[PDB]
RNA sequence: UGCCUGGCGGCCGUAGCGCGGUGGUCCCACCUGACCCCAUGCCGAACUCAGAAGUGAAACGCCGUAGCGCCGAUGGUAGUGUGGGGUCUCCCCAUGCGAGAGUAGGGAACUGCCAGGCA
RNA sequence: CCUCCUAAAGAGUAACGGAGGAGCACGAAGGUUGGCUAAUCCUGGUCGGACAUCAGGAGGUUAGUGCAAUGGCAUAAGCCA
RNA sequence: GGUUCUCCCCGAAAGCUAUUUAGGUAGCGCCUCGUGAAUUCAUCUCCGGGGGUAGAGCACUGUUUCGGCCGAUGCAAACUGCGAAUACCGGAGAAUGUUAUCACGGGAGACACACGGCGGGUGCUAACGUCCGUCGUGAAGAGGGAAACAACCCAGACCGCCAGCUAAGGUCCCAAAGUCAUGGUUAAGUGGGAAACGAUGUGGGAAGGCGUCGGCCUGCGCGGAAGAU
């Protein structure tokens, strides 16, 4: 399907150890590093997990 | 309260037979009539079922329900399930006692040669 | 007979009621017979300027949305415990 | 003028459990054994063949049993 | 293949409680005596022996009664995971999940097999 | 060594924490078959009125199951032969 | 107490179960190297589970009050005819992750942790008082901000550049950047010290009164409000 950009905005140090393995399952390392992934409904959970530091252009 | 004490008496031997899951033969005895059911583990077919009341069985017999009648309808149940390999099914009294109609009929049944 | 604007809803949710809440805004909702139930949006200010009057519990309410008229009876209010606002409506189409 | 003790289900629903398994070590009866489950002495349910294990709510008192059906 | 009756399962208050009516064609029920198979922690109390000799008394099958009880939406409400803020004892913001109760609505249940009477 | 909470609906998770009891007993209170299975309350009894007993009912597990306490228990895990 | 040359990779803990024990003895947990092995393990989506916590309710165990123990109304740690989110177990699945998973072996280190956020117990529901379950930082993290100030906020330093963007925090001078704009509030240097009470101070707002005279609410000021060269 139709794939989207998630990129990475604020830093994850002091996130939960949740947050960290929703980061690295998404594929973020560091500020601002943007990835492609395709959407689809675990995808959206996923980003909806760590909304607060991701930026999603729909 | 006599039907619903007798069911109840039932359940008991009636729930034990269904966790070993084999066919059950029951009796339900009434003086007007006599019926002998079998039926499989799954509870909702019955195999093979005889009753006083018809008259293929009820001829040769001066009342439905008597002794000879049980008897009868023993031998016929059994020589049924000969002829449609019940396999040795298992036995139920219905909550009854197993001195009068119902023994007579058990013994007739075990008399064809069942291993029951 | 008295003339009720409404507006259609969109968005179904608790974020949608608090939004509606905030915008001088209350959600309502209309059922009753084997048709399925409309969501409604009225405005607070027209909603409680009405209830004044001693007719309203009497009266069967008419409400016009998209040209369209409905018939339908108050069947259930909602009211804060303390804040003299009005936040929901239950109506039953007569 | 203590030490606590292990309760609940050590088994869950879907649990492809082994023969003799202890599905649930509870106080009394809190479920029933059904098909292919045991109760010991002190009221342990325990698998009786390999299988899937279940929860189902059935009776005029609405109890609930421990079944176990093929894997 | 339709009505009625019993037995065997699923379902376990949409199967229940209260009220009026209907069932002896078949089936089911009330019962005589038991010195006879059998027995009372006394009682033929319960089971067993011979039915229409009479009946549907009571139980049970069915129809209506929505009176009680049950389930049951949409919506809202309280609550809560996550990030942030405030006047930080407590509350709010964006997002996800979402109460109980009640309202609309339903229902006086349904379904699988065997047996028997009437068609 | 056991009987519920604080202990934030898996288990676990604090301060001579809040709480008592067993440190026994039945060698029958063990196993098996048949049958039976209330408590409680209204009413009749010489007194009995419910309270020293029985039978006509409402009601279906509130009685019980050896224990201090606890769950589950009428197909009673009870209660007669 | 001391323990002497350099570089590279990974990189902890101050916790849980026993003691005539309290400074110590055993096992697990945490770190590293080697070997062997399953989409092994982690995030997320859906599905099957036991919940009995929040919420609600008095039907279950109980409490106060009301009409004169009967009925009703509110309420709860050894209250639930109901019942979340969250957590836990298992099954299926796309994607990412240097196998991050498991087992064995060699080597350890550590065994007075501190502070803060979140929800409780305790405490006189007075304390920057006390203990818990979870997470974060320091311990073992350099850099920027709060004047300095481990526990706060942003952010994890391989090296070099007199290159650009930005997080927290700021743009009158010290000192980099708005003496920027729009609509307001304050007259107290309040800002830049603090809650209860009291008050002819002000803008604004919904409701009164038979041209009329007054009441209610929000915002910002005043004594209490007091730190020692």
């Amino acid at each position: 399907a139709k794939t989207i950009k998630i990129t990475q905005t604020r830093s994850a140090i002091g996130r939960l150890p949740k947050h960290k393995a929703t980061l690295l399952g998404l594929g973020l390392r560091r500020i601002g590093h943007t990835v492609e992934r395709e959407d689809t409904p675990a995808i959206r959970g996923m980003i909806n997990a760590v909304s607060f530091m991701v930026k999603v252009e729909e | 309260d006599k039907k619903s004490a007798r069911i109840r008496r039932a359940t008991r031997a009636r729930r034990k037979l269904q966790e070993l899951g084999a066919t059950r033969l029951v009796v339900h005895r009434t003086p007007r009539h006599i019926y002998a059911q079998v039926i499989a583990p799954n509870g909702s077919e019955v195999l093979v079922a005889a009753s006083t009341v018809e008259k293929a069985i009820a001829e040769q017999l001066k009342y439905t329900g008597n002794k000879d009648a049980a008897a009868a309808v023993g031998k016929a149940v059994a020589e049924r399930a000969l002829e449609k390999g019940i396999k040795d099914v298992s036995f139920d009294r219905s909550g009854f006692q197993y001195h009068g109609r119902v023994q007579a009929l058990a013994d007739a049944a075990r008399e064809a040669g069942l291993q029951f | 007979m008295f003339t009720i604007n409404a507006e259609v809803r969109k968005e179904q949710g608790k974020g949608a009621s608090r939004r509606l809440r905030a915008a001088n805004k209350f959600p309502a909702i209309i059922y009753g017979g084997k048709e399925a139930p409309l969501a409604i949006e009225l405005d607070h200010d027209k909603v409680m300027n009405m209830q004044a009057k001693a007719e309203f519990y009497s009266e069967v309410l008419t409400i016009v949305v998209d040209g369209k008229e409905i018939k339908v009876k108050a069947q259930d209010v909602q009211r804060h415990p303390y804040k003299p606002k009005l936040q929901h409506i239950d109506f039953v189409r007569a | 003028t203590s030490e606590a003790k292990r309760l609940g289900v050590k088994r869950f629903g879907g649990e492809s459990v082994l023969a003799g398994s202890i599905i649930v070590r509870q106080r009394g009866t809190k479920f029933h054994a059904g098909a292919n489950v045991g109760c010991g002495r002190d009221h342990t349910l325990f698998a009786k063949a390999d299988g899937k294990v279940k929860f189902e709510v059935k009776g005029p008192k609405n109890r609930k049993f421990i079944s176990i059906e093929a894997e």
